């Protein structure tokens, strides 16, 4: 039994910051990393950068450089994205796919969150 | 204005282990060195022979580009004269280098907290190499009266162990990517400069 | 002259974090690595954190990964480690340190007088 | 750390029997050539026996002057060395060591049995 | 995984002996730097690169020795220098266990 | 980047038939590309490894060929329960990018 | 069969010089040949793998090569503690020959 399953729907306004989770169970944690896509509808998927889970630190594609944060805890096996300063344009189904520390395919996905914004 | 292919050499997934160094023989540039000088993360940006400052704005005919994994400590191996195990059985720079040599620290990307056990380095040679020679000889070094039909054992050895990679190593031990420039003019009209 | 003025050390609750700071004064702070030394009541020195020049890579061991944080501030010439979630073997006096070039691999020249932390209670 | 401990010390009178063991310790037991030799303090030192790895089938040779007398077997689930030796001489006494692997990298030795005859 | 091994633990000798100091590997590197604790103060350097001296040191402390084994060679030890030495490489996370200088 | 087009967009197939699909590259990507499936509002799923090798749990008809810059996708004996969108990922150089997708649809 | 002769049984130097065991073999054994260290009263440990190589954990000091029938092993500054047996054994053909000893001692 290996599933990621994330949080559910979001609903943020202009402005303010979002916090999804990503939640590991079944595979050890540390065997393999962890990659977020985001998915515009109607386009094609996007690498948001993946988070090496032994240490933490995360490795940015150059289209999100700052503004986003891959943040970490193990205590509980979950991973974290946040988005400050939400625009526009970002609605998307953000998935989160383990792709390995070695292979770097995506195998093992989740169901997808997703955060419309409007006013 | 065709721009030449550091990005293939430089911030790939797979480098390959140093007993095979894999070499890219680059040509017909327009080189700007001036992406490497705003890129912050690297070790060594060490050069023997030429200058750093002025080596925008020299030409050349060809540029070789090798790369391998190698520790963190074994750096403090490639370089012209020095001895080891890396520049004496894996990878040997001659005394009269006129390139470069980049080195990283690649520990959130080369490792697992089980055994990465993928990279290889060669452990002894029948001889010391010359110079810019790479060697995949894969057989049993037997040196025995006992034929021992290619089976690891008593006076029967395989040429090549293979790294831990741990992300729990050391700062020296944790494998460290390197890539040496090196440049040649060699009796040709220029075509790498700009 | 080079001399390395370091404060905030204390006793904590077992769970709590704090601040052991480090000033540095007397060279170009900006182009040497720091890194900070732990000592055992049994007299046996430990990395427990390593920082290169431009604070560009940080480091830290196996035992200490993720609730051991350094930071540098090159304006105001500081030193910061930060911890978090602490156990109770990690009671120790914690030497700040200057290495001799812009990574790590080099040499330790000068020391600070360390600032004892002790968790108990 | 890899150690090799030792037991099997005594003495027999000539046309005796011995089945001494060699435990270890430490490290990866299926892979290693655990040979023995003997010191006595009149020859120097002898070679008495070699065990191959798991992969070489357990090629199992000795010297010419223990031919049929001597031979030995291990068991690498219980991680240990049994040497039986059969219907003895006199000459044949000394120290008896323990090593996990010969003429090559971790060459580690153990301490030796304190065997003799009358 | 390195571990350093300092032998023995303690090593005692008076005003007239001279003395090598030990410092061994698991697997081979290629330099081992070496730190001098008085009691009550932090540690100061000696030698960088196995075989240098730092400045405001005697010229009685010497390394040498390359690969699996270093040496650091007191000429004659004087009252001064009986204090805990320590041996650390770049590749370690750990340091060596400490060996005491006592006068006899 | 390795900007990885993929034609034609679109497809008007009948089941029980054969169909190719194509993924030309930027730069030589040997054989560190993978192909994705997906349907309406589900997550990817995977269906060959590194161009060439199959994935345990899918059905044994998909399996794509070539290497170099041009790879295309060959499906046997296609189903109607292969509607979807199919995508291209490459892995060589960094960062990792995806093609801009087809679909698969039915007559 | 083989028979190594190590024809000095004793050879004693003050400290600070150069000492040079000398062990030669039987026929044509090519790189076979190891040298193993006895302390008195201790079990003997390993010096020089294959003839060349150092073993880990022994100094600087100990290094001895050659080839053919003659091998050699050249000990330079020569400490208090290295009073030790030194031996050499080959393993070329089956049968290996533990050679002669060789016991320093300081005068
Ligand atoms: C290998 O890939 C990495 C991406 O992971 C490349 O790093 C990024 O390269 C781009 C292209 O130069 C940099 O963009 C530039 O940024 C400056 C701001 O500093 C901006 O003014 C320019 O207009 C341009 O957008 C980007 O900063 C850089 N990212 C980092 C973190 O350094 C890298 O260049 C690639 N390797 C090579 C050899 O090109």
């Amino acid at each position: 039994q290996i599933q990621l399953v994330q949080s559910g729907p979001e609903l943020k306004k202009p402005g303010e910051t979002v916090k999804i989770s990503c939640k590991a169970s079944g595979y050890t944690f540390t065997d393999y990393g962890l990659n977020w896509v985001k998915q515009a509808p109607g386009k094609g998927l996007k690498w948001m950068g993946w988070i090496n889970t032994y240490s933490g630190e995360p490795t940015y594609n150059d289209e999100f450089r700052g503004r986003f944060a891959f943040s970490l805890e193990t205590s509980t096996i979950t991973a974290y994205l946040k988005i400050n300063n939400l625009k526009n344009e970002d609605t998307a189904t953000y998935f989160c796919a383990r792709g390995g520390n070695w292979d770097w395919y995506f195998d093992v996905w989740g169901a997808g969150t997703t955060v419309t914004v409007s006013s | 204005t065709n721009l030449c292919p550091f990005d293939e050499v430089f911030n790939a997934t797979r480098f390959a282990s140093v007993y095979a160094w894999n070499r890219k023989r680059i040509s017909n540039c327009v080189a700007d060195y001036s992406v490497l000088y705003n890129l912050a993360p690297f070790f060594a940006f060490k050069c023997y022979g030429v200058s750093p400052t002025k080596l925008n704005d020299l030409c050349f005919t060809n540029v070789y580009a090798d790369s391998f994994v190698i520790r963190g400590n074994e750096v403090s191996q490639i370089a012209p004269g020095q001895t080891g195990n890396i520049a004496d059985y894996n990878y040997k720079l001659p005394d009269d280098f006129t390139g470069c040599v980049i080195a990283w620290n690649s520990n959130k990307l080369d490792s697992k907290v089980g055994g990465n056990y993928n990279y290889l380095y060669r452990l002894f040679r029948k001889s010391n190499l010359k110079p810019f020679e790479r060697d995949i000889s894969t057989e049993i070094y037997q040196a025995g009266n006992k034929p021992c039909n290619g089976v690891a054992g008593f006076n029967c050895y395989f040429p090549l162990r293979s790294y831990g990679f741990r992300p729990t190593y050391g700062v020296g031990h944790q494998p460290y990517r390197v890539v040496v420039l090196s440049f040649e003019l060699l009796h040709a009209p220029a075509t790498v400069c700009g | 002259e080079v001399m390395l003025v370091e404060s905030g050390g204390g006793v904590v609750k077992p769970g709590g974090s704090l601040k052991l700071s480090c000033a540095a004064s007397g060279f170009s702070f900006s182009t040497y690595a720091m890194s900070w030394i732990r000592q055992t009541p049994e007299k046996s020195l430990e990395w427990v954190a390593a920082i290169s020049s431009g604070g560009t890579n940080t480091y830290y061991p196996g035992s200490v990964k993720g609730r051991f944080t350094i930071s540098r501030d090159k304006a105001m010439n500081t030193l910061y480690l930060q911890l978090s979630s602490l156990r109770s073997e990690d009671t120790a006096m914690y030497y700040c340190v200057r290495h001799s070039g812009n990574y790590v691999d080099s040499v330790m020249d000068y020391w600070g007088q360390g600032t004892s932390v002790t968790v108990s209670s | 750390e890899v150690k090799l401990e030792e037991s099997g010390g005594g003495l027999v009178q000539p046309g005796g029997s011995m089945k001494l063991s060699c435990a270890a310790s430490g490290f990866t037991f299926s892979d290693a050539w655990m040979d023995w030799v003997r010191q006595s303090p009149e020859k120097g030192l002898e070679w008495v026996a070699q065990i191959r790895r798991k992969a070489n089938n357990h090629a199992t040779y000795y010297a010419e002057s223990v031919k049929g007398r001597f031979t030995i077997s291990r068991d690498d689930s219980k991680s240990s060395v049994y040497l039986q030796m059969n219907s003895l001489r006199a000459e044949d006494t000394g120290i008896y060591y323990c090593i996990r692997g010969m003429t090559y990298a971790m060459d580690f030795w153990g301490q030796g049995t304190s065997v003799t005859v009358s | 995984q390195i571990v350093l091994t300092q032998s023995p633990a303690i090593m005692s000798a008076s005003l007239g002996e001279e003395i090598t100091l030990t410092c061994s590997v698991s697997s081979s590197v290629s330099d081992m730097h070496w730190y001098q604790q008085k009691s009550g103060t932090s540690p100061k350097v000696f030698i960088y690169s196995t075989s240098n001296l730092a400045s405001g040191v005697p010229s009685r402390f010497s390394g040498s020795g390359s690969g699996t084994f270093y040496s650091l060679t007191i000429s004659s030890v004087e009252a001064e220098d009986a204090a805990y030495y320590y041996c650390h490489q770049w590749s370690s996370w750990t340091f060596g266990g400490g060996t005491k200088l006592e006068i006899k | 980047d390795i900007v990885l087009t993929q034609s034609p967009a679109t497809l008007s197939v009948t089941p029980g038939d054969n169909v190719s699909l194509s993924c030309r590259a930027s730069q030589i990507i040997s054989n560190n590309l993978h192909w994705y499936q997906q349907k309406s509002h589900e997550s990817p799923r995977l269906l060959i490894k590194y161009a060439s090798q199959s994935i345990s749990g899918i059905p044994s008809r998909f399996s794509g060929s070539g290497s170099g810059t041009d790879f295309t996708l060959s499906i046997n004996s296609v189903e109607t329960e292969d509607f979807g969108m199919y995508f291209c990922q490459q892995s060589n150089t960094w960062p990792l990018t995806c093609g801009s997708g087809t679909k698969l649809e039915l007559n | 069969d083989i028979v190594m002769t190590q024809f000095q049984k004793f050879m004693s130097t003050s400290v600070g010089d150069r000492v040079s065991i000398t062990c030669k073999a039987s026929q044509n054994v090519r790189t076979a040949v190891a040298w193993y260290q006895q302390k008195p009263g201790q079990s003997p440990k390993a010096m020089i793998y294959l003839a060349s190589n150092r073993h880990r954990g022994v100094p600087d000091r100990f290094t001895g090569s050659g080839c053919g029938t003659d091998f050699t092993l050249t000990i330079s500054n020569v400490q208090c503690e290295d009073l030790a047996d030194y031996f050499c054994l080959q393993h070329r053909n089956y049968p290996l020959t533990f050679g002669g000893g060789t016991k320093l001692e300081i005068k």
